[PDB]
């Protein structure tokens, strides 16, 4: 007795131990995970998770080159 | 797909609007450049003997070796309503469209011709510097205005509507400026006639009475003029939309003479060289091309660092690279933009090193990149590395009873599309929030 | 902008870059050059005539940037301007030529500045008068400039002999740099040394023209020459000091290396060991004759803390005796703190620094304008790549793909330990381990090299195969090098960052990485250069392969990036290795085993 609406991303288990870096530095967002290809996720907060992923590779890289 | 989607546009129209199309000598002339040669062949074998034909007599003509054309030219010779394939006494008797073929039958031998080819004025003056370089100085204002570089002589306010409305260059007027969508970029990397086919099915697509066959008749004998002459100002619709393609650039009007340039003739048809790109392992561009538009579409998607006179320089960047990718381009997109900027050289090299390899083997233990990867395959993997992911957001079930739900209610969804993600043997799987019209349904049922 | 040059509308993206207000000359064709105004960058084709013939003055008085296949990249530099007018080669006739060679008209900013790269050439000269620093002029016109500055302190005064290197620096931002070109013939007071060569040695070309080089005047000009490796730099250095002829000695901060220099030294050259001579951390016994050699260490100057009365008698010994030439080898490593005391003890009147890369992680390399002076000669790596003097390299990359509990405890993992942890993914192990499958069932010559000592133990331990690090027992290593050479049973070796150099081994063909410094540029290429020196380099067929396994998803992305783009600069771009062929037909993988891989991390975690 459990079917719920949640955000479901296809993803990696490095991007996975990323989402629970987000829940690390601010907890309580991310609901639950399924496996490495399947979490769920606060779907107010998936551009706010977007927006962090997108520096999250910005930490990863940085790219300066200049 | 052009002559195809133009075929299409034609088949979408019904039977008598395309009838009434059939009627003029021009427009039969070039519906008659449209068709394949087996079709062509089809229709000259018949307009000069008016005798209905049996297929088996076209079966017993056709050789099997082009069985699959000629059923595709047959195909759309039906489904266009030019023939007229009807089965009787038992054997289908064939018939080109009569108006079609009065028509026809009219250019060939020069009779009434009603100045389909043109109401003429015939006061002729010179094209190469008065039409062309009108033509060449309106098409530059209209593609740097489609590059996105600030310049004076904008568009004008129908096409200024069409770029709004359509999906091509989407006026983002919450930002207040003209973008580039992805289908910009093709229309970007469209061959000059495509886009003007892109252009005229969208202004086609959006006006409406402004007649239907006033626009498809108008453009045709359009299509059919020659250059460099005066002609009379023909209907109301079709002169307000001659005045319409003069503000194009397409016509040099005198406000009832017009003198239409070489953009006419393009549209029927088209026509280490130019455009000869030297790909490099170091980034650098050597293009053996030089034009402001070369410089104004290059700088979208590469660092540049100086302007020759045919070897305008600079670097691809990863920044510049996902610089293309925020942009909504494609890294097909670029990747097709680089085989059509490709360098005899790499290619002579690669062509060699091609037979070479397939003297030895197929598959050579590697993926497959004719071209010279290292220039490539580095921005490729970075292209690989651009996407990489995928998002479902909305309704999501889970733990089936049994796979009663997949191969009748997601095989089925699978080709009316109302389901994001199929998995089966997970027991979930997603669909979309506007696609939950007829999945959940049989699922209670 | 000597035009009108109305803008194109994206030109302004061309900030001060669109230099086609100047116009083309209709000589565009047969002439190669573009010419930056500003930058001067300095654009030269290939496929274009005298390119060849001017592709020489490019190099003399321009730098080069780059040199692709088609349309090399130069940069004219006060450097290259200063090394050009030292050689003689006057301004007008350099415009004449560079204009009469240039597709456009040449710009004034460029004009102008090399006619403010003229010198006060042959103006200062400081002699060795016996150890004592005389620094003449050849008139007394430069004294009434030079007493315009302060900081020291035909007409020679006292300075500091150390200061020296410092008041090189001063004279060279007041512009008038002194010149070193020996008259070792007019130099009779030091005893010659007049040592001569076989004639089955053959010098090549590019050689020769390096020896052309210093010998533009027949004066021994000093400077740098930086050569790829294993082109017989130690041969050109033996023909140098055998037309030098004087007394001369050879400084690397090393002891094999060093030794087995004196071995190539005395076997080549016609010179016998009675003049030659060595000092390290072993042995300090000297020659006495009047002329001859001694091949030695930096080690033997850098350390003056605490050494012994022998070591005390030697250096008091040489820095006695006034030697004419000497020769630095890798001198990448001098300018640091106890190093570069070497150039500030030893006064000969010939200099020369000598290394395989004159990169660093820094800009100490500049000092080398007040240390040891201009760059002489260098050789291009394509060049004698596909003339065969060098090897033709297959370079490859192998992304290993960081498992997941690894990397989230790289994620908790604190900073500088998080290296080691992606590093010891199993993934890494199961990949190294089918390829050493597949490249000894191809029976290839495997070398991995690694900055952590333990873990290329812990690798080399996991294949039961031996180790060599920095800090194990001599004869334990000759052993293990006996074996992998003379028997042909043995044939792969973990090496690190003591056996990345100071040993020769061209017999490296395979060359893999896992683990270096975080902008270790220069010491990633003295790892490369191993196999740089593979000799099976003319035959067709040949590909030597370098691989690099890195754990996917980390910041040493960006660390081996930056490490690996010095050899892109020299033109040796890596393949793309993350999906392989293979991976599961080996049929055993290590640490294939998640509880194995848990007990790894466990082991890791219990060190950690
Ligand atoms: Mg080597």
């Amino acid at each position: 007795a459990r079917a719920r609406k949640g955000a479901l991303v296809q993803c990696d288990p490095s991007i996975k131990a990323l989402i629970l870096q987000i829940d690390a530095k601010m907890s309580d967002i991310v609901l639950e995970e399924l496996d490495d290809t399947h979490l769920l996720v606060n779907p107010s907060k998936v551009e706010f998770v977007k927006h962090e992923l997108n520096r999250l590779l910005s930490k990863n890289i940085y790219n300066p080159m200049d | 797909s052009l002559k195809h989607s133009v075929t299409q546009y034609l088949e979408e129209i019904p039977q008598q609007v395309q009838n009434r199309l059939y009627t003029s000598p021009a427009t039969c002339l070039a519906i008659y450049r449209i068709l394949p040669p087996l079709a062509k062949f089809f229709i000259m074998a018949m307009v000069f003997n008016e005798n209905e034909v049996p297929l088996l007599d076209l079966d017993k003509w056709v050789n099997s070796n082009g069985k699959l054309q000629f059923q595709n030219a047959i195909k759309s010779m039906k489904s266009l309503h030019l023939l007229i394939p009807n089965k009787s006494s038992g054997t289908l008797m064939i018939n080109l469209n009569p108006t079609f073929k009065i028509s026809l039958r009219n250019a060939l031998t020069g009779g009434e011709v009603q100045n389909s080819f043109g109401v003429v004025v015939e006061e002729n003056v010179v094209s190469l510097d008065l039409l062309d370089e009108y033509s060449a100085n309106k098409w530059e204002t209209i593609l740097h205005f489609m590059v996105g570089t600030p310049l004076a002589k904008i568009p004008s306010e129908k096409v200024l509507n069409l770029l709004k409305h359509s999906k091509l260059m989407e006026e983002v007027n919450s930002t207040g400026e003209f973008k580039i969508t992805n289908e910009g970029f093709q229309f970007l990397l469209q061959e000059i006639n495509s886009q003007l086919w892109t252009l005229l099915l969208q202004y086609l697509k959006m006006i409406e009475t402004m007649d239907l066959v006033d626009v498809l008749h108008f453009i045709f004998m359009l299509g059919a003029l020659e250059v460099g002459k005066a002609y009379k100002i023909l209907s109301e619709t079709q002169r307000i939309m001659l005045q319409d393609m003069r503000d194009y650039g397409l016509v040099f009007q005198k406000h009832s003479i017009f003198y239409p340039t070489k953009l006419a003739l393009m549209l029927t048809s088209d026509t280490i060289p130019d455009g000869s790109l030297i790909v490099e392992t170091n980034f650098k561009i050597y293009s053996y091309s030089n034009s402001p538009l070369q410089i104004a579409v290059l700088s979208l998607f590469v660092h540049l660092k100086a302007r020759f006179v045919n070897m305008v320089l600079g670097q691809i960047t990863r920044e510049s690279i996902r610089r293309a990718l925020t942009n909504g381009i494609t890294a097909d997109q670029i990747i097709a933009y680089l085989e059509t900027h490709a360098h005899p050289q790499m290619r002579r090299l690669a062509e060699e090193k091609l037979e070479k390899k397939l003297e030895l083997d197929p598959n050579c233990k590697e993926p497959l990149q004719v071209l010279p990867p290292t220039v490539v395959d580095q921005i490729r993997l970075w292209q690989l590395e651009l996407d990489r992911v995928i998002t479902y957001e909305g309704s999501l079930y889970s733990d089936f009873e049994t796979s009663q739900e997949y191969n009748l209610l997601s095989k089925y969804a699978q080709d009316i599309g109302v389901l994001l993600w199929k998995d089966d043997k997970k027991k979930k799987f997603f669909i979309s929030k506007e696609g939950n019209s007829q999945v959940l349904d049989f699922a209670k049922r | 902008i000597p035009a009108d040059f109305v803008p194109d509308s994206v030109s302004g993206m061309f900030r001060s870059h669109d230099f086609s207000y100047l116009r083309l000359r209709p000589d565009h064709a047969s002439r190669p050059l573009w010419i930056s105004p500003s930058d001067g960058r300095i654009i030269l084709e290939s496929f274009s005539p005298l390119a060849e013939q001017a592709q020489d003055f490019l190099v003399t008085i321009a730098e080069p940037i780059s040199r692709p296949s088609h349309i090399h990249e130069y940069k004219i530099t006060a450097y290259s301007l200063y090394a050009a007018v030292s050689v003689g080669l006057e301004t007008d006739d350099i415009i004449s030529v560079l204009d009469r060679l240039s597709k456009v008209p040449v710009a004034e900013s460029i004009i102008n500045f090399i006619k403010g790269a003229t010198i006060s050439y042959g103006k200062v000269k400081l002699v060795i008068k016996h150890n004592r620093y005389f620094v003449e002029t050849t008139q007394a016109d430069i004294l009434q400039m030079l007493l315009n500055d302060s900081v020291i302190g035909v007409h020679s005064f006292e300075i500091a002999n150390e200061s020296v290197e410092v008041v090189k620096k001063r004279c060279q931002e007041i512009d008038y740099p002194v010149l070193e070109e020996y008259d070792f013939r007019n130099d009779h007071r030091n005893p010659d040394l007049d040592i001569d060569l076989k004639p089955s040695t053959q010098i090549r070309p590019y050689q020769e023209k390096s020896l052309s080089k210093m010998f533009g005047n027949g004066r021994a000009r000093s400077g740098i020459i930086v050569l790829p490796c294993g082109a017989g730099k130690t041969l050109v250095g033996i023909t140098a000091a055998c037309t030098i002829k004087k007394s001369v000695i050879v400084l690397c901060t090393s002891s094999v290396s060093v030794m087995q220099w004196r071995q190539q030294f005395l076997q080549w050259c016609t010179l016998q060991p009675e003049n030659c001579a060595v000092f390290t951390s072993d042995n300090k016994e000297m020659f006495q004759t009047e002329s001859g050699l001694v091949v030695s260490t930096y080690s033997m100057v850098a350390n003056t803390r605490n050494r012994s009365h022998d070591s005390q008698k030697v250096m008091d010994f040489l820095t006695g005796r006034e030697w004419g030439f000497i020769i630095l080898d890798e001198v990448h490593v001098v300018p640091a703190a106890m190093f570069r005391r070497v150039v500030s003890t030893i006064a000969a009147h010939a200099k020369l620094g000598l290394t395989a890369t004159l990169v660093r992680e820094d800009d100490k390399i500049g000092d080398l304008n007040f240390l040891i002076g201009p760059k002489l000669y260098e050789a291009n790596w394509m060049e004698l790549s596909q003339k065969g003097h060098i090897a033709n390299v297959q370079c490859a990359e192998v992304w290993c793909p960081m498992t997941a509990e690894f990397y989230q405890e790289y994620l908790r993992e604190t900073a500088r330990k998080r290296m080691l942890l992606y590093i010891m993914n199993p993934t890494k192990f199961q990949a190294c381990q089918f390829l050493i499958q597949y490249h000894e069932r191809r029976g290839d010559k495997i070398i991995v090299f690694s900055d952590n000592v333990y873990a290329l133990q812990e690798y080399a331990l996991k294949m039961g195969k031996p180790f060599i690090y920095g800090s194990t027992p001599q004869q334990e290593r000759m052993n293990i090098l006996q074996n992998f050479q003379y028997n042909d049973q043995i044939n792969t070796i973990f090496l690190s960052k003591v056996g990345d150099t100071s040993i020769d081994l061209p017999e490296a063909t395979c060359l893999i990485q896992i683990s270096s410094h975080y902008g270790s540029r220069r010491q990633e290429a003295q790892r490369l250069g191993r196999i740089l020196r593979a000799k099976r380099r003319n035959d067709e067929g040949f590909n030597a392969f370098f691989y690099s396994l890195v754990s996917k998803d980390t910041q040493e992305m960006y660390y081996s990036t930056k490490r690996q783009a010095f050899l892109v600069d020299q033109g040796y771009a890596f393949k793309v290795i993350t999906h392989l062929h293979g991976m599961e037909n080996i049929p055993n993988l290590a640490y294939a085993s998640p509880r194995e891989r848990r007990e790894l991390l466990q082991e890791v975690l219990l060190k950690n």
